[PDB]
């Protein structure tokens, strides 16, 4: 429905799916093809 | 917390004559009428 971007999808999977899948019966390692959201502080050296 | 998600453990039992299976089957139907984003699960004796 084009309401979620690549980054939005990766966050939801990492935040609501990965942990439970990684603890599911017979599952070894789980590799996320993306990254969970973090609070990004993008600094400006001119303003600093 | 239960399986990594916030939870609230609820104990209870079947009424005189009625079985555990019947009690659990009703709780499942009561749980399906709860607000959006609220799931359920069985633990301990109920898991077995």
């Amino acid at each position: 429905d084009g309401t979620m971007t690549q980054e939005d999808i990766s966050d939801y999977v990492a935040a609501n799916m990965k942990d439970a899948i990684s603890r599911t019966s017979g599952v070894g390692d789980v590799q996320l093809f993306g990254s969970q959201y973090a609070m990004r502080i993008w600094m400006n050296p001119n303003e600093l | 917390r239960y399986n990594g998600l916030p939870s609230m453990e609820i104990l209870g039992q079947a009424a005189p004559g009625k079985s555990t299976g019947e009690a659990m089957e009703l709780m499942e139907q009561l749980a399906s009428k709860l607000p959006t984003g609220v799931g359920y699960d069985w633990t301990g004796m109920s898991y077995q």
